């Protein structure tokens, strides 16, 4: 038989290995299926109903999770579209930190729907500048949607209830408990003219018993033994030291060089004297309890043990900062008795065992204090791992809110009121403009629809149910999920909320990356390595 | 004849190698046509490794294209230093390469030798350079037409949107850093870039933008108003360039020798903080200490005991930029410390993003260095803002140095092409086809852009030749209507150092190739 | 086609058939302690690679000394694990429930 | 749902097992021969 030898020009300077992708039928279509199907890959994990997934990397690592992030962190993508879209969730969850799966869920939804558009006839650039003109109309319309702004957030029955929408999704059936522990710890450090800072809320896990036994603590504990024979302290002052709790030398290389005897006799009773009297000197200001970075003498833990010190050293150049911060004291580089001002000061120091870990607990009478943190109990430790990414999203909520006190309904209401009155919007634009518009008023319904689809309903009924109750006027009213026929429900009066924020960010960022995947017109691939 | 000798060379004869130059050329331009004008298609490049880049760049094109060719090698290396001296025009440049040799092999083709061909292309060279230098526009360069002519230069990489955002940036930052004599010199604008607030953020800083911030955790994040200290002496422990030793006896001694090695630094930290104290008597000003070197932990707190910010290893090119802005000197030693030494800053704060630390200094009296803070999403978004930032700057700095800019949209090459038709006649023998040749390989220019609009080459610019031909007006495409248009009166304009080197340059490197005979791989195979 | 979506050789389950599959390992990892319980309870064998063997009734150390590698049956491990660290008594009466 | 083979224990395709009174006849056929060798 006979070949097709090659055609001149550029197919025949190509490098071995190399790809070239070019056109709609070749570049534009692949992109979309790839994108559909990673979107179809995470959609069955939305909403409270959506089911946990297992993931294994390359480590011989499990994960077991729901959130939509940890899951394309895990996976190992390879077409570039899919890497364009996972970018624009991991930005998601960087700026906001909570709706990483809507941005999936509506990227593939305006591809998918942009690709019947360029069937029917249209062309890429009047696909986009209709995208760009329904997005903007929707971040006009948005912000008369907002009820229920907070009111109060230092109250914490107020606190509980707000943070209990967004660990719903997560954590179904351990709402309410998980809602207070992270609402006691947040409302614990919130500071006065204070920008709320995310890293002050430490999580501790403890293997144990079930996860009702956990609880939270306005402090710190490390998973520690003390180095002296002191073990509690009932009125603590603190000093804390950079340094190696020995006698200090020369940076320059230096020798001992004796020339006579006597001072061969005298040498070692020089360094002990020199260290006692360090030590009582130290011990004179009234510090009970010495906290070290570095390394601790055998001579300087016996003087400690003779005055009655307890000493405590820990090596992470962070937890050290953090416990000055939590008790008020300033680290010292210097091995000399600290002045007042330096002088940390806690209720309770103490040496504690739970579920065969042992630890050590700096523990405040206050109910404020600089931090706090959160002690988990778990029979497994992916459990635990899936209870403290819980945290982090109600953490996340909490700070969120700290920026921006307005509140949406969830459940779909929004989405669906979105659709509706864009449609209304589009239906008034003369031009070739309009289709593309509508398209993305459709792309808006396939939030509720997802949700239905995980509840075990039809989705068709729900959505024209939603709309007939639209038409009346009540822009509150979503999807129920504790019934087993299909209906709706008042949200605002269930106190089903989300952000306004994490809305706003999340329509911007999927329209931004659909209309980036969708200018890509030719794909030149290197051979991989 | 060299098989002969070599029996693994590869060799290609006379009218071999005439051939592959010709086809490899255009087999380039064939892809790099599409990127022409604001309607030109995005091109997405993934390497080996993974990573993506979005990009409509002739330069970045060529040289992240997988291809294995000597003439095409000689073509990048072309593009290349078209874009090392002028910064726009990497595209056309290939495409003139392209269509002149084709439009040469065309005659070659009938047994006429390249030479006659390549006096014509001198000749009409010479010519093309006379009427461009009457076809330009002189100006004074004030501010709207540096406006006009960098939005031109900015809407063949981005969106209208992003790009009426970066002109004013570009436009602001030259006129800034301008003084009315000592050609402007670039470095004087620091390109910094941040990954979030999507990329209609991106901003003009009258101050300057540092991407380390203070390592003690006492020091004040704010500062309302700032002397500014700008120094490279090390605060770090330094021995003796000979070799060293401590000797002590007991421990006392150690104890002695332990406080003695530290008074070298002691005294640099005491100079500072006896100038602080002279100058910022009261506490209402602040102090900022920007260093090129190391700082100690121990420098550090004995600084921050007394309410002073300090920075340790800036780049060594802010050593300028801060004394241009913020105003005082860049000094090596501190035994002549003084208070004219120390400049000026109304506002200094600090901003953390993750895990990265940024310092703003800001609000200066007339800085003469100014910062564009870059912003976006993703990575090749800000690599692709950041390739359109280095073209507008490079425009507009073009247009000022000139004192002349250029109409556009391909009226120029119009122009060019029938005042060539004309002057034909007068030379004498076969080199006239040669001109012939040149004329229509600058029509390549207009066609392509129309081409890329959606409307018909010959048609479209028989129309534009029909004017130009019974009104002198120098006119270009319309790329909405399709119709003739005055270019000038609409805003399009070009820089005229770009054409003129396009010109010699193309024709330079198309008569080079047109004269090889034979091509050659006789030599050893790898160079082991 | 061209282009897959993920690295060549990913193995992927879904459905009801992937939870029987999860159900089905968890007998074998109860059967594997299941004649242990009680007062008269005999007691298991185990040698690993480089010979040395270890004989015992206790169910956590039996569950450590075998080499699980099914995700859903390592969830039983786990739990022995857990509640030899929490009472330190019955390590295979919460595996059989489970 | 066709429960086809799958992997629990690592190597499961080279490991043995005996269970029951086999076992146990085993170990005393080996005990019987090591003091068989004794006896005399
Ligand atoms: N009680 C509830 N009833 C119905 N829908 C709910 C309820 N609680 C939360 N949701 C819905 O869950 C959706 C998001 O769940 P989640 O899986 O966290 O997605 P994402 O991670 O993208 O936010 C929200 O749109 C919200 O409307
Ligand atoms: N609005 C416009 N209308 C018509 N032509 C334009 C317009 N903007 C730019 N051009 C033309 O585009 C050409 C430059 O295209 P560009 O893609 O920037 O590649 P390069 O500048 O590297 O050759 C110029 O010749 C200019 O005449
Ligand atoms: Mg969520
Ligand atoms: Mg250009
Ligand atoms: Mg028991």
């Amino acid at each position: 038989a006979l070949h097709v030898p090659k055609a001149p020009g550029f197919a025949q300077m190509l490098k071995e290995g190399a790809k070239h992708f070019s056109g709609l039928e070749e570049a534009v279509y692949r992109n979309i299926q790839a994108c559909k199907e990673l979107a179809q890959t995470t959609r069955t994990a939305y909403g409270p109903n959506g089911m946990n997934k297992m993931v294994i990397n390359h480590l011989e690592k499990l994960f077991v999770t729901n959130d939509a992030a940890t899951i394309l962190r895990e996976l190992e993508v390879q077409h570039p579209a899919a890497k364009m879209i996972v970018m624009a969730s991991h930005m998601q969850e960087q700026e906001v930190g909570d709706g990483t799966n809507f941005v999936l869920v509506f990227a593939g939804a305006l591809l998918e729907l942009a690709e019947e558009l360029l069937r029917i006839g249209l062309s890429v650039s009047e696909v986009i500048e209709g995208y760009e003109i329904a997005c903007r109309k929707a971040h006009e319309i948005l912000p008369n949607l907002v009820c229920c702004s907070a009111k109060n957030l230092r109250d914490i029955d107020e606190v509980s209830s707000l943070l209990r929408t967004s660990i719903m999704s997560k954590q179904y059936g351990n709402e309410v408990f998980l809602a207070k522990l992270i609402a006691q710890a947040c409302v614990s450090i919130f500071p006065d003219s204070g920008h709320f800072n995310v890293d002050n809320i430490r999580v501790c896990k403890i293997l144990g018993s079930g996860i009702s036994s956990s609880s939270v603590l306005h402090g710190m504990v490390f998973k520690k033994e003390t180095e002296g024979d002191v073990t509690s302290v009932k009125d603590a002052k603190i000093a804390v030291y950079s340094c190696p709790f020995d006698g200090m030398i020369t940076e320059t290389k230096g020798t001992v060089l004796i020339k006579t005897a006597e001072e061969l006799m005298n040498f070692s009773k020089g360094e002990e004297n020199l260290m006692d009297a360090q030590v009582k000197a130290i011990a004179d200001t009234g510090a009970n309890v010495v906290v070290t970075g570095g390394k601790v003498a055998d001579m300087a833990l016996h003087y400690a043990n003779k005055y009655n010190i307890m000493l405590v050293r820990l090596n992470s150049k962070w937890d050290l900062r953090r416990l000055c911060k939590t008790v008020g004291a300033t680290a010292l580089p210097r091995l000399t008795p600290p002045v007042l001002e330096e002088m940390g000061h806690c209720d309770s120091v103490y040496l504690s065992e739970v579920g065969d870990t042992q630890v050590v607990v700096f523990k405040h009478e206050k109910e404020d204090g600089a931090i706090s943190t959160i002690v988990l109990r778990g029979s497994t430790d992916n459990l635990m791992d899936d209870i403290e990414r819980a945290v982090d999203d109600g953490v996340n909520t909490f700070k969120v809110l700290t920026r921006d006190k307005r509140l949406v309904p969830g459940g779909g209401a929004t989405e669906i009121e979105l659709a509706k009155q864009i449609t209304s919007y589009g239906e008034t634009c003369p031009g070739l403009e309009q289709y593309a518009i509508k398209k993305f008023a459709e792309a808006f319904e396939a939030i509720p629809r997802a949700l239905a689809e995980n509840s075990g309903v039809k989705a068709n009924e729900v959505i024209s149910k939603l709309y007939a109750v639209h038409q009346e006027g009540n822009k509150n009213v979503g999807l129920d999920i504790e019934a087993e026929v299909p209906a709706v429900k008042d949200m605002l009066e269930a106190g089903i909320l989300d952000t306004y924020l994490g809305k706003y960010w999340a329509i911007k960022l999927a329209t931004n990356a659909a209309v980036t995947v969708l200018r890509v017109d030719q794909i030149i691939m290197a051979k991989p390595a | 004849a060299v098989k002969t000798l070599n029996p693994k060379a590869e060799v290609a004869r006379a009218q071999a190698a005439l051939a592959v130059n010709i086809s490899a050329a255009r087999g380039l331009q064939d892809v790099l046509r599409t990127n022409l004008g604001p309607k030109g298609t995005m091109k997405m490049l993934v390497s080996g490794a993974g990573d993506i880049k979005l990009t409509k760049d002739g330069n970045v094109l060529l040289h992240e294209m997988q291809i294995q060719h000597p003439t095409a090698s000689l073509i990048a290396k072309v593009a290349t230093a078209q874009d090392d001296i002028t910064g726009d025009g990497t595209t056309s440049n290939v495409l003139i390469i392209g269509e002149l040799l084709k439009q040469a092999d065309l005659y070659i083709s009938e047994g006429l030798h390249p030479r006659i061909i390549t006096e014509g292309f001198e000749a009409a060279k010479e010519k093309a350079l006379q009427f461009l230098e009457e076809v330009k526009v002189s100006r004074e360069m004030d501010r709207e037409t540096l406006i006009d002519v960098a939005r031109t230069s900015l809407r063949t990489k981005v969106h209208a949107e992003l790009a009426d955002v970066l002109t004013e940036a570009v436009v602001d930052s030259i006129l800034a850093i301008k003084k009315q004599d000592e050609p402007i010199d670039l470095f004087m604008i620091e390109i910094m870039e941040m990954k979030h607030k999507s990329e209609t953020d991106t901003s003009l800083i009258r101050g300057l933008v540092l991407d380390h911030g203070a390592r003690h955790p006492d020091m004040k994040k704010r500062v309302e108003d700032a002397y500014i200290l700008t120094c490279n002496v090390s605060l770090e422990y330094e021995k003796t360039e000979v070799n060293s030793g401590f000797f002590y006896k007991s421990a006392e001694e150690r104890e002695k020798l332990v406080k003695a090695e530290r008074k070298f630094i002691e005294d640099r930290v005491k100079k500072i903080i006896e100038l602080k104290r002279k100058v910022c008597g009261d506490s209402d000003k602040g102090f900022v200490v920007i260093n090129q070197k190391g700082i100690d932990p121990f420098s550090l707190d004995a600084l921050s005991k007394e309410g002073i910010v300090a920075l340790r290893r800036a780049k060594r090119r802010n050593m300028e930029r801060l004394t241009l802005a913020c105003g005082g000197v860049a000094l090596n030693s501190f035994d002549d410390l003084s208070p004219d030494c120390l400049g000026h800053a109304g506002l200094v704060y600090e901003y953390t993003l993750g895990e990265e630390k940024f310092t703003f200094i800001e609000k200066c009296n007339n800085p003469r260095s100014v910062t564009l803070l870059i912003k976006g999403p993703n990575k090749h978004t800000l690599t692709q803002i950041k390739d359109a930032v280095r073209d507008g700057l490079r425009a507009v700095k073009n247009a000022i140095d000139d004192g002349c800019v250029v109409p556009g949209a391909g009226a120029v090459e119009v122009a060019m092409a029938e005042a060539l038709i004309k002057h034909k006649p007068s030379v004498k023998g076969r080199a006239q086809l040669g001109v012939q040749a040149f004329a229509d390989a600058l029509l390549i220019i207009p066609k392509v852009l129309a081409q890329n609009s959606g409307f018909d080459l010959q048609e479209t610019l028989v129309k534009i030749q029909a004017e130009h031909s019974e009104s002198g007006q120098l006119v270009g495409v319309d790329l909405n209507t399709g119709e003739p248009m005055v270019a000038a009166e609409v805003g399009v304009w070009d820089n005229y150092c770009v054409k003129k080197q396009l010109l010699h340059s193309c024709t330079v490197i198309a008569t080079n190739i047109l004269l090889v005979d034979e091509i050659m791989r006789a030599g050893m195979s790898f160079l082991k | 086609t061209p282009v897959i979506l993920l690295k060549e050789g990913t193995d992927s389950s879904q459905g009801i058939p992937q939870l029987v599959s999860n159900i089905s390992a968890c007998q074998v990892i109860a059967e594997a302690v299941r004649t242990t319980l009680g007062p008269r309870g005999m007691d298991k064998l185990i040698v690993d690679g480089r010979g040395k063997a270890t004989i015992s009734n206790d169910g956590a150390t039996i569950l450590k000394l075998l080499d699980v590698v099914h995700p859903a049956a390592k969830t039983l491990v786990d739990i022995a694990k857990s509640q030899d660290a929490e009472v330190g008594d019955g390590t295979t009466s919460v595996t059989l429930l489970a | 749902e066709y429960g086809r083979p799958f992997l629990i224990i690592k190597d499961q395709d080279r490991k043995s097992r005996l269970m029951g009174l086999e076992a146990l006849k085993s170990h005393i056929m080996a005990a019987k021969a090591v003091a068989n060798t004794m006896r005399t």
